[PDB]
């Protein structure tokens, strides 16, 4: 009910009608299944692979775990990642990073976070491409997320490092304001 | 008349050959009118007998006011 | 008294009567009165085209758009107007389903129109009365026909379509 | 017409208004007759024969012979059994039970009645069914409605024990409140 | 003067002028008159969708509903507009009717659709306009047709259909 | 145009909207001839023949000569015949009766007119039928319109017999109020 | 029954003649009741086969 969810998200009344609207428009509200991101998020990225990452935030949004979940559990985590707070915003993502859905990410498990953002990126790398370097970009993550400096980390022993890199929390806060 | 020609009676006049030829064409005529209409009925209501069939088959296929319908209902075994 | 889908009750409160005489148990049961208000004339405004009816006439059908509690997404309160940004002249026969009970199909309609509108709205196109249901299906057919390495599997690929390349 | 009726029955306008647009809109007034009945009532009582009962109350609206009699003598006696006078249901009430159009119920005549309501009842009875038991029902009727103590009754005898019964004066009167 | 039904009667009133001096009786008759109105826009809001006709239009058929006198039960007055909660593409034949005097059909309608209007208002399908008539009748045979014990009857249940059992 | 004729004709502006539309709903104005007065007079007329009495005063309405003459002159001539005066109405209805357009009435002309009146009646005259008495209808006529006792009378000659007869001068009068 | 007639074997009977001349009729009457239908559906496949290649083409044109 348009009430019952004006008061959960961040949203108005009026910018929930203007994307209940833009929502139904595409699909008539059976509910978007993986067919309907790995198509609604490539029309945003040419020239690059849409699918396999895609394929991690459609397990995101879903909070329940069903294959397609709904409109209300839609526009109750775009509230959060826009204008939620960054102790939620952090959360959430980083229940995207946790692959196993267990509550630890390992290296090469988040490796293969960014061996699909780097295959996102496009055919050829526009500097030299190197299939090593997807394998610092990982570790050099670690170099700042682990405070036990053994290989393996979980919420707080993630945020505990995220906190004070101010560039995120300031790219964290990218979108809060235009609409 | 009806394009047979057994061959045991043909005319040999000069005559004869032209009522002939004419008699054929006469038959191919008169006898195509029935089979366009009989041929189109047959069509038709075996068409017609095919939806039939289908209709029967596509049938073997097939709060504020409960409140209100289930109070009689209620008010109903006020026999026991 | 009430309208629309309990439009009839009135007549079986008035026929229960029959029985208080020979309803020899002690107590009925009280009715089930709660709060009460008339109908009204909801106004649809279909891209310009405005179509009106009662609120009853609406709730007849409650897992639908129009009928349950979500098309209040597009109210437009600074007028009280529900403005949809849809087609109408297929809003008429999604109308007259609420209002009769049989959906109906105009002889006319690019069928692909046609099916997504019910798509939209909730309706379902299961439903169409029989009265015209099978030219919908013959639409339905004649659109959906409208609608429809190297080297090992490069000659099975040549051969069964010479007009590949020249050697095939 | 709308005037000459709201001045006999205790309707409103408004509840003519809208209760003509409910009965036209079923049977676009030819008139009602049984085979409308006998299926208009029956979608209130499924599990149960609705046709034997309702074959009495149609002949109880007629206030004419016809096969079917008007619109105006039906909201006429609609809203006698709603918001009509005790005195006036009981009479209404009396001549459905009249079978014989003559003024007298006999034992069996009413038993008639009550052996078509114990049929509306169901398939099978929610505790033991006894066939004897429409015997004693109907019975237990006189042994109130008959002041004679002969078996025979008729309106003033049949209302001169009705009065007092206070359940049923508060169940006379349930729903001429409800609209 | 008088319009719509009576149209033409001043064209008579003013023939009848030409009997004046041959009349030898005594007396005319005086006249009929009464009680006087204009003619005035009733609004009839078919669904939304208003129409407008003079009511001089609507009184030429008196045993109908829009011309008799139980038009009354779907009239709003807080709007003083005529409301009928029904379908606005077929009112539109319906009213055309009262207009010529000739009811016609669409060639498009779900035959159902239109039958159960002329049902409603009033109208009578044996009226139809000859213009129209026969392919009114084509649509109905359609119509028509689209919609088209223990072991001494079993046997015979059985056999006039194999399909039935399988010892048949 | 509404208004040149407006000030012709002694017939408001709405009265003038209101059977323009009846005339032309009927006739869409190509202009009435004769085909189209008998049978909207005959429409007036059952039980007998409106054929042959039209057929003169289809003569009278058409000032000019044509087949069939306009509109303007037709409720140019019913503006007379309704509320013109009764020197003006006498002269048309004179005009009417002059069948030879001579200005010259014979005592058979007007029995022409007489016989085609007769023939309006009906099939079986309601009392006795008597075929001579047409024959003193008509000369009863002159008894009172020959001041020259000569047997042919002209305008002056008709009028000054026909402004006395108080009965038709309050016949003259029945309908210019009636609307 | 097919209005070939060889005329190796005729009747020469007043019945047999009968019989052969209805024969006839009735299977010019048994024979032309699939050659509606088989006709009918080989141009019904041609035309469909024929709209589907240009439909490819109208897509090779986009």
């Amino acid at each position: 009910g348009l009430e019952q969810l004006e008061a959960q998200t961040n949203f108005t009344k009026r910018e929930l009608q203007v994307l209940y609207r833009g929502f139904k428009n595409e699909c008539p509200s059976g509910v978007v299944n993986e067919d309907t991101f790995k198509q609604i998020y490539a029309q945003f990225f040419p020239h690059g692979d849409a699918s396999t990452y895609a394929h991690y935030l459609f397990n995101a949004f879903d909070t329940t775990q069903t294959g397609s979940v709904k409109f209300e559990d839609f526009v109750t985590a775009l509230s959060i990642l826009l204008r939620g707070t960054v102790h939620e915003k952090l959360r959430w993502t980083f229940n995207l990073y946790d692959i196993n859905k267990d509550g630890y990410i390992n290296k090469e498990e988040m490796m293969d976070i960014v061996k699909a953002i780097y295959d996102m990126m496009g055919k050829y790398t526009y500097p030299v491409l190197k299939e090593d370097t997807p394998r610092q970009h990982v570790d050099v993550f670690f170099q700042k997320m682990d405070k036990n400096k053994d290989g393996i980390v979980t919420l707080d022993e993630f945020l505990e490092s995220c906190q004070e890199d101010d560039n995120i929390m300031r790219s964290l806060q990218l979108f809060q304001n235009v609409m | 008349m009806t394009t047979l020609g057994y061959g045991d009676m043909v005319p040999k006049t000069i005559a004869g050959k032209i009522f002939g030829s004419i008699c054929s064409l006469s038959g191919v005529l008169v006898i195509a009118l029935p089979v366009p209409v009989i041929v189109s009925n047959f069509s038709r209501i075996y068409h017609q007998n095919q939806r039939a069939d289908k209709r029967r088959a596509q049938k073997k296929a097939r709060s504020l006011i409960e409140s209100q319908h289930h109070h009689l209902l209620h008010c109903l075994e006020k026999t026991t | 008294m009430a309208a629309g889908v309990a439009a009839w009750l009135p007549f079986a409160r008035a026929a229960a009567i029959g029985w208080m005489p020979v309803a020899n148990c002690p107590m009925p049961l009280a009715p089930a009165d709660k709060n009460k208000r008339q109908d009204e004339l909801i106004v649809l405004n279909v891209s310009g085209r405005r179509f009106q009816t009662w609120r009853t006439t609406l709730e007849r059908y409650p897992d639908t758009l129009l009928g349950s509690t979500e098309k209040e997404f597009f109210f437009n309160e600074d007028t009280k107007e529900y403005f949809f940004d849809r087609d109408p002249e297929v809003f008429r026969c999604v109308l007259n389903f609420y209002r009769t009970g049989k959906l109906h199909y105009p002889r006319y309609e690019c069928i692909s129109a046609y099916d997504d509108e019910l798509a939209f709205y909730g309706i379902l196109p299961e439903i169409i009365g029989d009265c015209c249901y099978e030219e919908y299906k013959d639409r339905k057919r004649e659109n959906a026909e409208r609608l429809m390495l190297s080297f090992r599997q490069t000659m099975w690929r040549a051969f069964e379509n010479p007009h590949t390349s020249t050697l095939a």
